[PDB]
């Protein structure tokens, strides 16, 4: 069990050498912006359906990354996402953690770009976009199975048709967490299992001239 | 009805599933009538049909060229010696608003002049986007390629009804970032909306899990 | 209630760094996460979890490590009844809730240990109250 | 898991390389006396307060060490104490095991020097001596935490102002075991957890001329 230390924020995780790199490319170039931001915890219940967060809309009201994006015009960065779950050896279930570039929803501004809290899917069989859930694994994905492992890390590079873009209108990719196999337990245990997401930007550049 | 015999043992070549071979064939993209105004406008639209919309939306970023071909006749087969004009308006130029407006004689809108008795005209159009590739999925808040305009040449009404069809081939294709295939019916041509009152399952159905 | 707080009653000025060590004393079958946020001196207390995350903090999951340390960078004091005192505030935040299987108890306890660092000095001996 | 063998007495313990040496000094000089004496087991309940044993008063009625001390005048030895606990992974609690040289109590001979059984503290917040419990860790100490470890070993050298002393009047140090964090469990488990102490003298000398 190791303990990472980036900036003025340290987390304690297992040094797990089973990371996935999205399409085999490392984030490269074309003070306190590289740290470990930790979002809120979502409570997995027996009837939950799914959650999603749009990037980089989730980090526009948080920290120095939130104020740098609201001043500069142009923007370009990679990311590094860490999702982990905390359950005892008497619960069962499985999660699917996959990214999806240019995620367009289907039927307001408080639903397409929800911010830092995230939103909840209504029809998780079709991902609220008409595409089926069963073929989601063509994307960079990782299986969280509560029997064996409690960790999943994806490295996401910059994917866009132009080398620089705005940070208040466009949203590159949306991360999806869907409970394929539902949660089950006997009575007398903890009914709600927490899920914790941790983001860390890699190779962030701003050339908006503010 | 499936049957037993005639098994194959030799593997096939991998050129059959190259990305160029998947879009190599030329197919009909529009049908333009003109009965006895006098002008029509058909902007270049790939997702005009349910077919080839499901095939381009497998990927996210595509970059290609085009090649058009205009087969033109009467409503029933026959041909008469009629002169025609196909004007291609680039992205950023005003469209013709009348049969004899000023845009028909603008020097920077390239045209072709064919008769009906010739073999059909063939035009190639390069990659026109300011970005590096097209994209069928844009997440943010605000892919045009041009607009064809077709009229009969003259200052006098022609006594002939014209129906023409447009075919389109795709050359030098590159693709990026694949995506799951859509399995729900379409509603509009801009947004990926579905009907939420009923969801059609991907597979068919059987009775029990043991009855194979 | 420490031994550092009783020897600093015998002196007038002191400065240096400290370190605080925590220790979990629950059952083996339970797990969770806590956030140990430290406010620098002169600042304000954080009002919720999101503002405390932007400062200096460690993420302590007691399902893997049963103890964690936190280092205060610098304190100072010049006593005069009023003292010129530059120190921060340490707060503990529930990151996730407490998750526990069937049979293990529901409440646990945290013990907090404290000690000084290498560069902690003091001067001007003074008899106590 | 190793198995020690000293004399005609063998114990089975984990070879644990996290021992503590009191003040960094090994017991040195100025047949069947070096073995593993095992005292009785004290039952940790939900309302227990603490236990203590005075050295070397605990070994004056036991074995050849008991009869050698009652005949010779002078006496000098080090010690090696081993305290371990046996609880399952559903109980919780914590113990503090620390020695204290020249432990003087505060308000009979059946309480200051109880013998081999040991005694029970009445006011464990002040150690029955007026000194607070919270500063006990300036002594040689070791934490027994039922979550992780079940073993604690201290090496205690000879600490006195004279090189030899009597063995029936003086008592050098008293060992203290205090339940800081109390024991808790659900109903249907074992209500009383045992605690086992094991002593082994090192470098014992007798020059009393009997």
């Amino acid at each position: 069990v190791a303990q990472l230390t980036i900036g003025n924020s340290t987390i304690t995780t297992q040094e797990a050498a089973n990371i996935v790199i999205a399409y085999g490319e490392w984030p490269e170039y074309c003070v306190s912006v590289n740290r470990f931001f930790t979002l809120d915890t979502k409570s997995w219940a027996k009837d939950s359906k799914g959650w999603y967060w749009k990037f980089p809309d989730v980090l526009t009201e948080v920290g120095v990354f939130g104020q740098n994006a609201q001043f500069h015009y142009l923007y370009r960065s990679g990311f590094c996402v860490h999702v982990q779950c905390n359950a005892s050896k008497f619960h069962q279930g499985a999660l699917l953690v996959a990214v999806l570039p240019e995620y367009v929803l289907g039927t307001p501004y408080a639903t397409t770009q929800p911010g830092q809290v995230g939103a909840v899917l209504t029809h998780p069989y079709v991902l609220d976009a008409g595409i089926p859930l069963s073929q989601l694994t063509v994307c960079p994905h990782q299986w969280i199975n509560l029997r064996t492992n409690n960790c999943a890390t994806i490295i996401v590079p910059y994917m866009n048709t132009v080398p620089f873009d705005s940070a208040l209108n466009h949203c590159n990719f949306g991360l999806l967490v869907i409970p394929v196999v539902p949660l089950d337990f006997n009575a007398g245990a903890t009914s709600e299992i927490p899920i914790t997401v941790t983001i860390a930007p890699m190779c962030a550049e701003f050339a908006g001239l503010r | 009805n499936l049957i037993e015999t005639r098994c194959v043992l030799n593997h096939h070549s991998t050129q059959e599933t190259a990305i160029g071979n998947f879009f190599s064939r030329a197919g009909l993209v529009s049908i333009i009538t003109m009965p006895t105004d006098g002008y029509v406008n058909w902007d270049i639209d790939l997702m005009g049909y349910a077919q080839l919309r499901r095939k381009c939306e497998l990927f996210t970023y595509m970059r290609f060229d085009a090649e058009f071909t205009f087969v033109v006749a009467k409503p029933n087969g026959v041909l008469v010696p009629q002169l025609l004009q196909y004007m291609y308006v680039p992205p950023g130029a005003p469209k013709p608003t009348s049969r004899d407006s000023f845009a028909w004689q603008t020097a920077t809108n390239p045209s072709v002049f064919v008769k009906m008795t010739d073999p059909p005209a063939q035009v190639s159009v390069p990659f026109m986007s300011p970005a590096s590739a097209y994209q069928w999925f844009y997440d943010g808040y605000p892919n045009m390629m041009g607009t064809f305009s077709i009229r009969t040449v003259g200052t006098e009404k022609s006594p002939h009804s014209i129906t023409l069809r447009v075919y389109m081939r795709i050359k030098h294709v590159r693709a990026w970032i694949p995506r799951p295939l859509r399995n729900q019916p379409y509603l509009f041509k801009t947004n990926p909306n579905y009907k939420g009152n009923d969801i059609k399952c991907t597979s068919t159905s059987r009775d029990k899990i043991t009855t194979l | 209630s420490t031994i550092l707080g009783q020897l600093c009653r015998y002196y007038t000025q002191w400065s240096g760094s400290l370190e605080v060590t925590f220790m979990f004393a629950g059952s083996f079958m339970a797990t969770g996460k806590m956030l140990i946020a430290y406010t620098p001196p002169g600042g304000n207390v954080p009002a919720d979890r999101i503002t405390a995350m932007l400062g200096t903090h460690v993420i302590w999951d007691f399902g893997l490590q049963s103890s964690v340390t936190l280092v205060v960078p610098w304190i100072s004091n010049t006593h005069y009844y009023f003292d010129y005192y530059t120190t921060g505030i340490i707060t503990i935040w529930y990151q996730t809730n407490y998750v526990v299987p069937i049979g293990a108890p529901t409440t646990a306890y945290i013990v907090a240990l404290a000690a000084a660092q290498d560069n902690f000095t003091m001067k001007l001996c003074k008899d106590t109250e």
